[PDB]
Order: structure tokens, then sequence, then C-alpha cells
């Protein structure tokens, strides 16, 4: 079974900067998906097919990567962008990351 | 499987006029040129008809050629005895993307007289007896028709051990040639008083006989 | 413009047969097609491939397209054929041909002589040639049959010349037999007048190319 | 004369080969282009779509120098900045399918160049036969 | 010299990829069964015999069965032909009525249930004033309980009307040929091993396809075209478990199915010129309609597909099978149309096996529905008339449709299950070898010639 690994994860930063979370797969060849969950709300789709953005998505979220290694990079951090993030290849799932205000 | 169909064999009297038909489909014959080729047995083939009616130099105007729809035809006016051969139609085909040949048609010319066979019965060499073997050779040449019978025989009985036989093979004079070998040891050679090759051809039975006393 | 064939007559299974076609009297670069034709037992004729003389453009049978390759060398004035991973269906006689001039008084097509090629696992054999010495039962009415048995050669063929080909009159290379051992044996005789029996000498010059040997065996009369 | 020569293929038969050999046969690729209860509407709109396409092509060829020549030449020099290929290699190396991806960028301009060239040549020869 | 000039060429053989309509055409033998009794001769020009199938050298194109078009319009066209074959036939409006029902005369064990119910009711005669009392037979899957006494009604009479098919028009398939109009071509990959995606190195163009027989079946597709040598599995994304898996195997395996109960039809009149067909008396013992396949051929073919399937998932893998997981009726079992009557036949007896890393016949029982609803349209229910005599049919099982279970949490076994799903996959089993391309003439190339004044 394909297991995803999440990297750094617990990440505390200030507004106005850029940040990047990392994920690595146990099996290459497939695509990638990124999900945002805020506090006490319903999760929301950011990135499907490893580079494409959904509706209601500003383009300052940029996903990239190849093979097994994928990066999610947000430039120009805002207050609403502090949330929990998930990587997704198939029915499998990764553990998540944490964006906190520093 | 051949995409070009011919009836396999045909025969006719000398001086006759025959038509050899080559039957295929539209996809090969109906758009392309067809050719007619001639080969003897044991002989590389020769072109007779190119582009459905034309003959190269070196070939008589005795044959004629026609083509219609998905069928081709060669016509021999005044059949000669030389034309005992195998003839083929050939073209190129789109659906296979390849040149193809016909079924093959063996023209055996009638009127050939029945030729009584020539026989030759060889004993083994004394070298072969030094090699402790004995080959008895029955060569049957220059005979018509090609229905010949060979039988190897002992002193009073027949023998069929070590016997191998070539068929009547249509030679250059349109007659036939054939052979049979009787394979023994030199001790089995000197175990008998005679060895016979008795051939039956056109109801005629002729037995050549050697003796191991005659080496 | 004459066409001749060269190569081994026996090929091992799953291996690569190679053929060399040698051309005389003309260049290979001329505006003509050069083709390979094979003939199976039972006289099933089957086209293989052809290549244009000038630039070298090729066209094969698609149904064997994986395993066939055709090349041309203008330096040696030669055609070359290669077939990989042969099996028992590939036992055939091979000719190389030129298409012929598009004129009024052409000779027709130009045919080669041919190479017989056998696909087999058995090892080749140098022949045993024995002089068929004419007995008194062979010397009837001033004419005698004297020959050579080419026993146990593998594979075909053996070429039998008589006194190094200088005598061809009265000769006949009979059809060979196919033994139960799988080995070929042929008879090649010459009918000779009896008065020449005491003076002239008669070697059968038998050659077996797949074993690359030649046996020159003299036929001599001896009482027993 | 001919024992075995390349006869002809179906339409798009040569299209794997090089352009020099493919240019020998065009009429085959040209002839198989015209001809060979709601469904009748689909067949009729198919047929009129076919003749609409063919008539567009005939008109677009007519406004250049050659109406029905089927092979033309003209007076526009080849700029090598489009293709950067040698003459020796293209007629003996590449196919049209290979060619079309290479010349795909520089289209829709060459057509206008042909239009302007034919227009200016027609008005100049018009002036020539005007003084004639 | 170096002033190369442009030259335009008309009729350069080159194409592009496109999408358009197509053309339906069949043989001349279908016109012998006259007066449109079979469908697809309302809209069929007779095919011309021996069309060209021209071969090509070097040229190599890529294919893709999954985003391929023209299958969508095939799924449209069969539905449209089905709907066009019904409007000249009678409606069944006055049949929705209160039914007085009972059990048929049979020495019934109490725990088993009757598969046939015997009902009587009222119906209008040819006139308007007379009304008559009549009786017929029905299966249990068509009546339900309305709510002392005991009475039923039909299943469909609370959401829709109901249309009877005509007994003239037959149901057997016939070879439909597809053809391209003027100015296109159809390519065909003749490669021996081509899984279903990517480049194919030996192509051939064509004007019309081969014979295609449209059969409707949910699992275990029938009368199909088998592959050449091996057993081929094909899928879109294998590691994705949402997509089905198409298995085409080499040797066909025979299958028999039969219904043994002798049946007698009967013609009730509804009014002026309206016929209606009931199911009258039953002469014989009430047996159960079933299907037979051979044992060892089935086991050997399953061994074949295990041996071929092991390459896509590593060698040391336990592989097993299981029956369908659930859902509506016509996707658990497999379902077909033999002899002008529809069968739904249970398949749990075939998919129970497990496979380690290193004369008798199987039967399976079926059921018979009289009313059907294919394609699950919202207001379209179709009745089917009964037929006469014992019915049997023989066919060739050819392919298979499978679905992997989405197994997480570290298990080495990979079970497989049959799943019907769409009707599109049956056509995708046959149009996996054709894309449609559009001709483009008038190329343009530079050379050294120049037009004189
Ligand atoms: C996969 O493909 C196979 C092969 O075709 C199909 O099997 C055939 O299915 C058809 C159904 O269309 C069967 O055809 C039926 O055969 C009956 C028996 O015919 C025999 O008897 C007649 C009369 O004596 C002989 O003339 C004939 O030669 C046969 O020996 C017929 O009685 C049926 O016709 C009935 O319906 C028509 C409709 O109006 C009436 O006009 C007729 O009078 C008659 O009442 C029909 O012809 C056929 O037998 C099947 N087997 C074979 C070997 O062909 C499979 O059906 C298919 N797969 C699936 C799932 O369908
Ligand atoms: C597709 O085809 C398959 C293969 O046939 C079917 O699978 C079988 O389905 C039946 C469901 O009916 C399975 O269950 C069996 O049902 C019996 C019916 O129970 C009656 O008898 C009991 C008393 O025994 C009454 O109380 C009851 O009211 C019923 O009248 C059970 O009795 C069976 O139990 C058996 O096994 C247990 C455990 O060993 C024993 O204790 C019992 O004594 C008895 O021996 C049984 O549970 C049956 O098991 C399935 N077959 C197999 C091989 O597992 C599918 O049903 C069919 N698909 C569809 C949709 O029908
Ligand atoms: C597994 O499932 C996937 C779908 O989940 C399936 O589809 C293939 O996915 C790949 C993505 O890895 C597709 O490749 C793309 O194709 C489009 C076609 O135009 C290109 O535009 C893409 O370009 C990429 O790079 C660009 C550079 O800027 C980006 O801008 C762009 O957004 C893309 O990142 C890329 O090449 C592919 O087309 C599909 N389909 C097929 C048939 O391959 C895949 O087939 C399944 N199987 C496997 C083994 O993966
Ligand atoms: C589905 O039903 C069909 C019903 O037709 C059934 O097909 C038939 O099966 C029988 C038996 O399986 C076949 O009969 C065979 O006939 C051939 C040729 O005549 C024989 O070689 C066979 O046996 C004969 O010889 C035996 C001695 O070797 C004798 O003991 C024997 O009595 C025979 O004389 C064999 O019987 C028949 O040909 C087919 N017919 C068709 C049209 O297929 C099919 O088997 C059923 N399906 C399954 C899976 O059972
Ligand atoms: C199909 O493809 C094959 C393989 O590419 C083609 O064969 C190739 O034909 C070209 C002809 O232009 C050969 O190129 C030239 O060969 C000559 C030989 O003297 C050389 O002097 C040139 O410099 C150039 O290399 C090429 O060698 C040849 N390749 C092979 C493997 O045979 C074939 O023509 C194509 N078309 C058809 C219809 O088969
Ligand atoms: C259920 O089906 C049964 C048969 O499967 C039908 O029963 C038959 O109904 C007819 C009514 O006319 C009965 O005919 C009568 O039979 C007696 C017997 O002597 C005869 O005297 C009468 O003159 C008349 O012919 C017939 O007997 C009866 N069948 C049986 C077995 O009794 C019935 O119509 C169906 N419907 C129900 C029961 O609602
Ligand atoms: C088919 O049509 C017949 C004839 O029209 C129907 O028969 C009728 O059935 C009703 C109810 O079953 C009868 O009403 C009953 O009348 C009796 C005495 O008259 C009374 O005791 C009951 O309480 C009830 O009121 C009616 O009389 C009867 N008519 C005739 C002529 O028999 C029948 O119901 C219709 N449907 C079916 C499914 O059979
Ligand atoms: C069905 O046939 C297609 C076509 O042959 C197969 O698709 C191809 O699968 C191979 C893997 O065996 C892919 O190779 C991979 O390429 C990437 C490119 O960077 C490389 O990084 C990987 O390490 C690997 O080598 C190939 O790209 C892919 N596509 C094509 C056009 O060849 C497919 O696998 C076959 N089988 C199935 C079950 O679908
Ligand atoms: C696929 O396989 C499973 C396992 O064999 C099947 O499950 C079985 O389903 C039947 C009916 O759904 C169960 O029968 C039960 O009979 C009692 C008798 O009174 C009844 O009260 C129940 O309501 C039920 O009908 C049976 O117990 C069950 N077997 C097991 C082991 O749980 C399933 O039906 C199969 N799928 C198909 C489509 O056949
Ligand atoms: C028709 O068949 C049904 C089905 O067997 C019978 O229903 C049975 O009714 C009795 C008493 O009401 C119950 O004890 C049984 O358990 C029922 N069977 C089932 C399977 O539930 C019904 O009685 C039959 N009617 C007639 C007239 O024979
Ligand atoms: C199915 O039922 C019908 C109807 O009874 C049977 O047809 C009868 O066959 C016998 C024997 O030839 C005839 O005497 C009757 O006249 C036939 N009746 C009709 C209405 O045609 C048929 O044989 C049955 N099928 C079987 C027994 O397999
Ligand atoms: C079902 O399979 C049988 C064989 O299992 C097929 O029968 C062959 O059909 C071809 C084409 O008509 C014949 O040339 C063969 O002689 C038949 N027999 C065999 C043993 O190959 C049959 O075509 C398949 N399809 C149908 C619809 O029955
Ligand atoms: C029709 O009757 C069936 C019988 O169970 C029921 O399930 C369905 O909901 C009903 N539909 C309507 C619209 O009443
Ligand atoms: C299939 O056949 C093989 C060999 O006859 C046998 O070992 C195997 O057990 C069979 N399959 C099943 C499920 O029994
Ligand atoms: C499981 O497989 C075998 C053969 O089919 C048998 O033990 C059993 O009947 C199967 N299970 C079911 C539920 O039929």
């Amino acid at each position: 079974e394909i297991v995803l690994t999440q990297s750094p994860g617990i990440l505390s930063l200030s507004p106005g900067e850029t940040a990047t979370l990392f994920c690595k797969a146990s099996q290459g060849g497939n695509a990638m998906t990124w999900y945002q969950k805020r506090r006490g709300q319903v999760p929301r789709l950011l990135i499907y097919d490893t580079s494409r953005r959904a509706s209601g998505v500003p383009d300052r979220f940029v996903g990239s990567g190849s093979g097994t290694d994928f990066f999610l990079t947000i430039n120009k951090l805002d207050r609403e962008d502090f949330a929990v993030y998930y990587c997704q290849q198939f029915e499998f799932f990764g553990l998540g990351s944490e964006l906190e205000v520093h | 499987q051949f995409v070009l169909t011919q009836p396999p064999s045909m025969s006719g009297a000398p001086g006759q006029r025959v038509t050899i038909s080559c039957t295929g489909t539209n996809s090969n014959i109906g758009v392309n040129y067809v050719q007619w080729y001639q080969q003897f047995p044991g002989t590389a083939p020769k072109l007779l008809i190119y582009e459905n009616y034309k003959r190269p130099s070196g070939i008589s105007d005795r044959f004629s050629g026609s083509q219609s729809g998905s069928s081709a035809s060669l016509t021999i006016t005044g059949l000669q005895s030389e034309d005992e051969a195998d003839y083929y139609c050939q073209s190129y085909d789109i659906s296979l993307g390849a040149h193809v040949f016909g079924s093959g048609t063996e023209l055996t010319v009638l009127g050939q007289p029945k030729a009584a066979p020539s026989v030759t019965l060889f004993p083994p060499s004394s070298e072969e007896l030094q090699a402790n073997k004995a080959t008895l050779v029955c060569l049957i040449s220059d005979f018509y028709p090609g229905a010949v019978e060979v039988a190897w025989k002992a002193d009073g009985s027949a023998v069929n051990a070590g016997v191998e036989t070539t068929k009547p093979s249509k030679q250059s004079n349109n007659k036939y040639a054939a052979s049979s070998y009787l394979s023994l040891t030199s001790d089995q050679w000197k175990s008998h008083k005679s060895y016979s090759c008795q051939v039956t051809h056109e109801g005629s039975t002729v037995e050549k006989t050697v003796a191991p006393a005659e080496c | 413009v004459q066409l001749q064939e060269s190569g081994p007559g026996l090929v091992k299974p799953s291996e690569t047969l190679s053929l060399t076609c040698g051309v005389s009297g003309g260049s290979i670069s001329d505006a003509y097609y050069w083709s390979w034709i094979r003939q199976s037992p039972g006289k099933r004729l089957e086209w293989i491939g052809y290549i244009f003389g000038s630039n070298g453009g090729t066209r094969y049978n698609p149904s064997l397209r994986s395993r066939v390759s055709i090349s041309i060398d203008t330096s040696k004035n030669q055609l070359s054929l290669k077939l990989t991973s042969v099996t028992a269906a590939d036992t055939a006689v091979y000719y190389c041909v030129r298409e012929g001039v598009p004129t009024e008084a052409t000779t027709g097509d130009h045919w080669g002589q041919g190479v017989p090629v056998t696909v087999s696992s058995a090892s080749t054999k140098g022949p045993s040639v024995f002089p068929l010495a004419p007995s008194s039962r062979s010397t009837s009415e001033s004419t005698a049959a004297l020959g050579c048995l080419v026993k146990d050669y593998f594979p075909e063929p053996v070429t039998v010349s008589w006194n190094s080909g200088s005598l061809t009159s009265g000769v006949h290379t009979f059809p060979a037999v196919l033994q139960s051992s799988g080995l070929y044996s042929l008879s090649s005789v010459v009918t000779v007048p009896s008065s020449s029996l005491g003076t002239q000498t008669y070697v059968c010059n038998v050659n077996h190319k797949p074993s690359n040997t030649k046996v020159d065996k003299r036929v001599e009369i001896k009482t027993c | 004369a001919v024992g075995i020569g390349a006869v002809f293929l179906g339409f798009l038969g040569a299209a794997g080969s090089t352009m020099g050999a493919a240019s020998m046969t065009l009429t085959v690729q040209a002839r198989n282009l015209l001809s060979g209860t709601v469904w009748g509407i689909k067949q009729l709109q198919a047929r009129v779509l076919a003749v609409e396409r063919y008539l567009r092509d005939q008109q677009l060829l007519g406004i250049w120098g050659c109406s029905g020549k089927l092979i033309c030449c003209t007076n526009v020099p080849w700029n090598s900045s489009w293709s950067n290929r040698n003459l020796s290699e293209i007629w003996d190396n590449m196919t049209w399918l290979q060619w079309d991806k290479e010349i795909s960028n520089y289209t829709q301009i060459i057509y206008g160049l042909l239009e302007e060239s034919q227009n200016q040549q027609e008005k100049n020869e018009q002036d020539l036969l005007a003084l004639d | 010299a170096e002033n190369l000039w442009v030259t335009v060429y008309y009729g350069v053989p080159v194409w592009k990829d496109a999408e358009t309509t197509l053309f339906c055409a069949s043989d001349a033998k279908a016109y012998e069964t006259e007066k449109h009794n079979v469908w697809a001769t309302h809209a069929c020009v007779p095919t011309d015999p021996n069309p060209q199938e021209i071969h090509l050298e070097n040229v190599t194109e890529e294919f893709n069965m999954w985003k391929n078009n023209m299958v969508e319009q095939m799924h449209t066209d069969i539905i449209s032909l089905w709907d066009q074959s019904l409007k000249p036939c009678v409606k069944l409006t006055p049949l929705c009525v209160t039914l007085q029902c009972t059990n048929v005369t049979n020495n019934i064990t109490d725990d088993m249930r009757g598969e046939l119910k015997n009902c009587s009711f009222n119906m209008t005669t040819e006139l308007r004033d007379k009304k008559q009392k009549v009786y017929s037979l029905f299966y249990r899957l068509d009546v339900v309980q309305i709510n002392s006494n005991k009475e039923y009604r039909l299943i469909n009479c609370n959401t829709s009307a109901i249309t009877q098919a005509c007994p003239k028009v037959s149901f057997e398939p016939i070879p439909i040929h597809y053809c391209a109009p003027a100015g296109f071509a159809i390519l065909k990959c003749k490669d021996k091993k081509f899984n279903g995606t990517g480049p194919c190195p030996s192509v051939s163009t064509v004007q019309c396809t081969h014979g295609i027989k449209p059969v409707v079946s949910t699992q275990l597709l029938l009368n199909g075209s088998l592959a050449e040598e091996e057993v081929m599995i094909r899928s879109e994304n294998i590691t994705n478990n949402a997509k089905n898996i198409l298995v085409q195997f080499n040797t066909p395996v025979q299958i028999n199915c039969t219904r043994p109960n002798n049946n007698t039809r009967k013609s009730i009149r509804i009014g002026p010129g309206q016929a209606f067909y009931a199911t009258g008396d039953i002469i014989g013992d009430i047996r159960q309609a079933h299907c037979n396949v051979s044992k060892a051929t089935w086991n050997e073919t399953l061994g074949k597909v295990v041996k071929q399937l092991r390459k896509h998932f590593g060698n040391n893998t336990i592989i097993r099978f299981a029956n369908s997981s659930g859902g509506d009726l016509e996707v658990t079992t497999h379902s077909f149309n033999c002899g002008g009557e529809f069968f739904y036949c249970n398949t749990s007896g075939l998919f129970n096996s497990t496979w380690i890393s290193n004369n008798d016949s199987i039967t399976l029982p079926c059921r018979i529905k009289q009313i059907i609803n294919m394609w699950q349209r919202i207001g379209q229910a179709m009745y089917a008339p009964p037929i006469q005599g014992v019915i049997r049919c023989v066919s060739n099982i050819t392919g298979l449709i499978l679905t992997r279970d989405g197994g997480s949490t570290n298990s080495t076994t990979e079970t497989f299950r049959p799943g019907g799903g769409d009707m599109r996959d049956n056509w995708r089993s046959e149009l996996y070898k054709y894309k449609v391309v559009k001709i483009e003439p008038l190329g343009v190339a530079p050379t050294r010639c120049k037009r004189r004044v």
C-alpha cells in the first residue's frame, strides 16, 4: 500500500513571507493533491493533478514536484492562510502539517 | 493459403490450345499488373508474360495473355511437348502489402509414348566391404510413365531391409528417372547367394541379379 | 549481369542465416530492383523482400518483418540477406533477381542459380563417396555404367564433376534418397564405351559445401 | 520488361515514405475526396460538409497563381529563418507528417504573401496589356 | 540558386485527429427478412462486398481507448434505435387494474415460495358496454401487494405507463458495419500485443470496420472477438481502483442456458384492433431455468488469467475471487436476452476460489422477469411478450469485467469482483482498435523552380 510521508509539518512563521511543505511517496508515477482544513470548518480543495487550481483559489498557492517528491509553496502569507494542510495520493492519506503564527 | 487460386494440374495433347486461369479478387488483380512465369523441376523460373499480354525477347509468340476483372488467363495455341513444366501467376497485393504467387499449375503434355525402363544394378565396392557394409544400387532411367515399381529380393525371398527409394523424377527429356539402394553389412552380404532388384514398369517385370559370389 | 548465391546450407535452430548474392556484369547502383525469392518444399513460392539499386530503399514482406534484414554493398558489388531465429519452416531454395530493363527487346527477368538452405539441429557430415565399379553385369553390349555413390552426406548438396568436369557426356546425377537415418545418399553415373575402359581414368569430383569438403574418388575396374 | 516493380498503393499509401517518392503520386490522394427517417439529415449534412470543404480548398487555390495546375511554382523566395534545413536532406530524409510539425508555426502568413504577390502580378500584367 | 522558391502541392497525404459523425451500413442478407422486422434496415445502405483494407509501412501513430470518441455516439444510436422501434406498437394503459390472485395448482412445500402467480381481473371488450373476466399468469417480480382477501397490482403502474413490444420485431443482433464519410479515414492497429494505450508500429487504414454485433450483457460479455494468443488485461490507471478491468481471453468457453417449461400464449382483445398476449396453460412439470458450463475448461481459463494477472502485481501474491457485493438486481447477477426473452442468472458459483503463489458441469440458476427497464430512463418501462415451447441457447463466453477492492491496511491478497456498471464498456471491448482521422491536402514546401512571366 502507498504510504505518504509529510515533511516539516510543524512550521511557525510571520505574515507576509513564503512557506513550503514537503511530501514524499513510497511509489512514484502518480499525481498529487493538496487539501486545506481550517479550524472548526469544512475542508477545501486547493490542488488537483499536481499543478491545477480549483475554483475560488488565488494563484499564490503553487504546487510543484516530480516523481515521488512534491512541494507546496505559498507566497505572501495572510492571516486566513494559517491552517492545517494535507497531501493526497489515492484513498490513502498523509498525516498533515501545521501552520502557526510566529 | 494463397490469395491467388489456380486449379492444380492439367494435361493436353500436342498441338492443343489450352487456357490456364488465375483467379483472385479485385484488391490484387483488379488494379495491378499480373505476370506469368515458367519453371521446370530443378530449374530456376523464367518470365513468360509481363504486364498481362507482353512477352520479352527470347520467348516465342506461341502463348497469349489476357486479363479481365479479377481473373487472368494464358492461352497456349499449338501445344508442344516441351511445355511439361510448372506455371505460376504472380502479382502485388495491397491488403497484404506484398507480392504474391498463384497456386501453381503443372502442365503435363499428353502424347508422350510409354518408355520401357533402363536398369543398372551395382554391387558394393570392396572398399565398402572393408567398411563392412554393402550397398546395392538399382538405377532406373529414361522411362515413361512415372509409375515404376522397385522390389529388392534375396536368394528365394524378398528383402525390404536397408531399402530406400527415390521416385520417378521427371528428367530433362520429359521422361523419368529413379533409384533404390539396398543397405546391408558385408557379413549379411556374404550371408546370401544372390540379391535382386526386380522392377515392374508398364506391366513389364525385369529382375537384375547380382551374386555375393560375384562380389 | 549474372547472379550467384553464397552461404551455409545448414543453419542451427534459433540462429541467424546469412546469404551473399554476387553479381557480375553490372553495378549494383543502377536504377533497378533487387529481390530475394525463396521456394519451400512442395514448390510454394514466397516473396521475401526487395531493395532499389540507386539509393537503397527497402520493402519487405510485413509478415516476417521482425526478423528479416536486407543490405547492399556497392564496394564488393554484393547483396546481403540476414534472417534471425530460424525454424523448420525456413528450409528453402533461395534466388536473387534483378528486375530487367524497361525496353523493347529485353531478355526478361534475370535469375540467380540458387542456394539450398536447411534449418536443422543435427550436425553436418562430410560424405562417403564410393566408386560404383562396373561389373560384368554392368558392361552389356560395349557400354558400361560406372559411377559414384555419395552416401551419408548431410545436408544437401554434393556437386559431381567427372574428370574435373572435362567429361559431361553420358553422365547423370540421379535423384538422391532420404534415408531413415536422416542422411542423404546420391548416385552419379557416367555411361562409358568399353574400349575406353582400359585407357582413360575417371574421378568423380564430389563436393559438399556445408561440410566444406571435396572428395575426388576414382572409379576403377577390378575383378572382384 | 518489368518483373517486379512498385505498382501503386491506396490513398495515403505512400505517406510513410519520403516526400520525393510520395510526390510521384498525387492523383490517388486527390480522387478519393469527393464521393468514393432522421438519418437522411445526417447524411445530407455530411455530404454538404464534404463539398463545402472541397469548394473552400478550390477557391483558396484559385486566388493564387495556379487554378488547376495541381503543381505550382511562384515568385516568393524562401526565407531560411523559418525552416533552417538543407535542401539535400528534406527530399531524401523526411515525411510530410514529419514536416508538418516543423512548419506549423509559420503558417497563415505565407498565404497572405501569396495573395499579395498574385495581386501585384495581376495588376502589373494588366498594365502591360493596357499599354498593349 | 540560393533563392529557393515556395511551391504549393495539392493532395499531400497527411492528416490530423478530429471528431465527426459516422455512417451505419450492413449486409444484403438483412434485407431478405423484409419489411423492417429487424431494426437497422430503416437506416442502412447495404454494404459493398470486399472493401479495401490497405496496408502501410513505417508510419506509427498512438492510440487511446479511454478518451476515444465515437463510442459515445454508438451508445446514443442504439438507444435511439430502441426508441424508434417502439412507437408503432401498442400502449398498455387499461391493464393497470385490481388483480384477484392466487397460487398456481402445484404440490407446494410450505417453505418454498411460488414463482408463478395466477390472477384474474376485468377488461374491456371490443365494445364499450361489455366487460369480461379473464385470467393469466405472472412472475412474482412483477406484482406487488396493495393494502380477509388478497389482491395485487403491477409494479410499474404507480410511476409510468407501459409499452408492449410488437411480436413481429425480433431481438437478435446483426453485424453492424461502421463507415466514414467522404474526406476521412479510419485507422487500425494490427499489432499483436498492444494493451490499449500508446504507439502502435504497424497500422493500416480502412473505409469500413469489421462486423460488430451489439449484444447487451452485464458481466461475462458474449459472442465477442477473442484475441490472438495470450490473455490480455487492460485498464486505464491500474493503481486506481475506480476503473474497471477488461479481460479478453483467447479460447472461447461454451455456455448453455435453457428454460424447460412449456408455455402456451393466448390473445386477449383490448378493444378495436388491439391485441394483448397473456401466458396461458403450462403443460409439464414446473422446473427451473438454468445454465451449464464445463468444469475443467473454466478452471483452466481461470488459471490462464491468474498467470497473466500476476505480472501486474508482483509474483508472490495471493489472488482470490468473490461474488458481487450488492446493489440493484441487474448488476449483482449477469443478465442477457436469449430467444427473445430476458434472463437474470446468479453467478456466485463461479467466483469462489483462491490461488497460491506457486466431465462434470457447473450449473447455476436463473430468474425470469417479464417487464424490463434498460438504461434506467425515468418514464420508460417495456413489457415483453412470452413465447412458445422449450427454449435453449448456446453461446461463447469471451471476456470478463472485473473490479479490484480498495484494500488498505497492509494485506497481501488482492481480491477481485465482477461489476457490470455502464453499458459503454461492452462497446469499448470492440472499438479498442479504431481512431478516426481527417485528411488535409495542400502542403507547401520550398524548392528550386520559378514561374515565368
Ligand atoms: C451468439 O451467437 C449464436 C450463434 O448465432 C446465437 O445462437 C443462435 O441464436 C439464434 C437466435 O436468433 C437461434 O436461432 C433460432 O433457431 C431456431 C431453430 O432453428 C432451427 O430450426 C429451423 C426450423 O426447423 C431450421 O430451419 C433451422 O435451420 C434450425 O435448424 C428457430 O426456430 C428460431 O427462429 C424462430 O423465430 C423467428 C422469428 O420470427 C421465426 O420466424 C421462426 O419461424 C422461429 O419461430 C431462430 O432462428 C440459433 O438456433 C442459435 N444457435 C445457433 C447455433 O445459431 C446466440 O443466440 C448468440 N448469443 C446470444 C446471447 O444471443
Ligand atoms: C447465488 O447462488 C448461491 C449458491 O447457491 C446462493 O448461496 C446460498 O444462499 C443461501 C441462502 O438461502 C445460503 O444460506 C443457506 O440457507 C438455508 C435456508 O434456511 C432454511 O432452513 C432453516 C433451517 O436450516 C430455516 O430456519 C429457514 O427458515 C430456511 O427455511 C440455511 O438453512 C442454510 O444453513 C446451512 O448451513 C448452516 C451452517 O452450516 C447449517 O447450520 C444449516 O443446517 C444448513 O446446513 C444456509 O444458511 C447458502 O449458504 C448459500 N450457499 C453457500 C454454498 O453458501 C445465493 O443465495 C444465490 N444468490 C441469491 C441472490 O440468491
Ligand atoms: C494514472 O492516472 C492519471 C490521472 O490521474 C492518468 O493520466 C495521465 O496523467 C498525466 C499526468 O502525470 C498526464 O500528463 C499530462 O498531459 C497533459 C496533456 O496536455 C500535459 O499538458 C501535461 O503537461 C504537464 O506539464 C506542464 C508543464 O507546464 C504543466 O503546465 C501541465 O499542467 C502538466 O503538469 C502532462 O504531460 C497524462 O496526459 C494523463 N493521461 C495519460 C493517458 O497518460 C494516467 O494515465 C494513469 N496512469 C499512469 C501510469 O500514470
Ligand atoms: C451445450 O449443449 C450442447 C447441445 O448440443 C452440447 O453440444 C454437443 O455436445 C455433445 C457432447 O458433449 C457433442 O457430441 C460429441 O460428438 C462428437 C462428434 O460426433 C464426438 O466426438 C463425441 O463423442 C462421440 O464419440 C464417443 C466416443 O469417443 C461416444 O462415446 C459418443 O457417444 C459420441 O459418439 C461427443 O459426444 C456434440 O457435438 C455437441 N454439439 C454441438 C453443436 O456443440 C454442449 O456440449 C453443451 N455444453 C456443455 C458445456 O456441455
Ligand atoms: C521505412 O523505413 C526504413 C528504415 O528507416 C527505410 O530504409 C531506409 O531507407 C533510406 C533511404 O533514404 C536509407 O537511407 C540512406 O541509405 C543510403 C544507402 O547507401 C545512404 O547512402 C544514405 O546516406 C542514407 O543513409 C536507410 O539506410 C534505410 N534504412 C534501413 C534500415 O533500411 C525505408 O526506406 C522506409 N520506407 C519504406 C517504404 O520501406
Ligand atoms: C388458475 O389457473 C387454473 C389452471 O391452472 C385455472 O383453473 C381453471 O379454470 C377453469 C374455469 O373455466 C376451470 O374449468 C372448469 O372445470 C370444471 C371441471 O370439471 C368444468 O366442469 C367446468 O365446466 C369448467 O370447464 C378449470 O377446472 C380450472 N382448473 C382447475 C385445475 O380447476 C384458473 O382459471 C386460474 N385462476 C384462478 C383460480 O383464479
Ligand atoms: C370484475 O368484475 C366483476 C363483475 O363486475 C366484479 O364482481 C363484483 O365484485 C364486487 C366485489 O367483489 C361485488 O360486490 C359484492 O356484492 C356482494 C353481493 O352482491 C356483497 O356481499 C359484497 O359485500 C360486495 O358488495 C359485486 O356484486 C360483483 N358483481 C358481480 C356481477 O359479480 C369483480 O369484483 C371485478 N374484479 C375482479 C378482480 O374480479
Ligand atoms: C500499456 O502500454 C503503455 C505503452 O507502452 C505503457 O505505458 C508506458 O509505461 C512505461 C512503464 O513500463 C512508462 O515508462 C516510464 O516512463 C517514465 C518517463 O519519465 C520513467 O520515469 C519511468 O521510470 C518509466 O520508465 C512509459 O512512460 C509509459 N508510456 C509510454 C507512452 O510508453 C503501460 O505501462 C502499459 N501497461 C499498462 C498495464 O498500462
Ligand atoms: C454473495 O455471497 C454471500 C455469501 O454467500 C451471499 O450472502 C448470503 O445472502 C443470502 C441472501 O441475501 C442470505 O440468506 C438469508 O437466508 C435467511 C433464511 O431465512 C433469511 O432470513 C435472510 O434474510 C437471508 O435471506 C445468506 O445468509 C447470506 N450468506 C452469508 C454467509 O451471510 C450473497 O447473497 C451473495 N450475493 C449474491 C448476489 O448471491
Ligand atoms: C401460496 O403460497 C404462499 C407461499 O408459500 C403461501 O403462504 C404461506 O401461508 C401460510 C399460512 O398463511 C404460512 O404458514 C406459510 O409460511 C406461508 N408461506 C411462506 C413461504 O411464507 C400461501 O398460503 C399459498 N396459498 C395457497 C392458497 O396455496
Ligand atoms: C409443448 O406443448 C405443445 C402443446 O401441447 C406440444 O405440441 C403438441 O405436440 C403433440 C405431439 O406431436 C401434438 O399431438 C399436439 O397437437 C401439439 N400441440 C400443439 C398445440 O401444437 C409440444 O410437443 C410440447 N413440447 C414438448 C413436449 O417438448
Ligand atoms: C464459438 O466457438 C466456436 C468454436 O468453439 C466457433 O466455431 C468455429 O467457427 C468458425 C467460423 O465459422 C469455423 O471456421 C470453425 O470450423 C468453427 N469450429 C471450430 C472448432 O473452430 C464459433 O464461430 C464461435 N462463435 C459462435 C457465434 O458460435
Ligand atoms: C411505487 O410503488 C413502489 C412499491 O414499493 C414504491 O417503492 C415506490 O416508491 C412507488 N412510487 C411512487 C411514486 O408512489
Ligand atoms: C484447476 O486444475 C488444477 C489442475 O487440474 C488443480 O490443481 C486445481 O485445484 C483446479 N482448481 C480448483 C479451484 O480446484
Ligand atoms: C466457495 O467455493 C467452493 C466452490 O464454489 C465451495 O466450497 C462453496 O460453494 C463456495 N462458496 C459459496 C458461498 O458458494
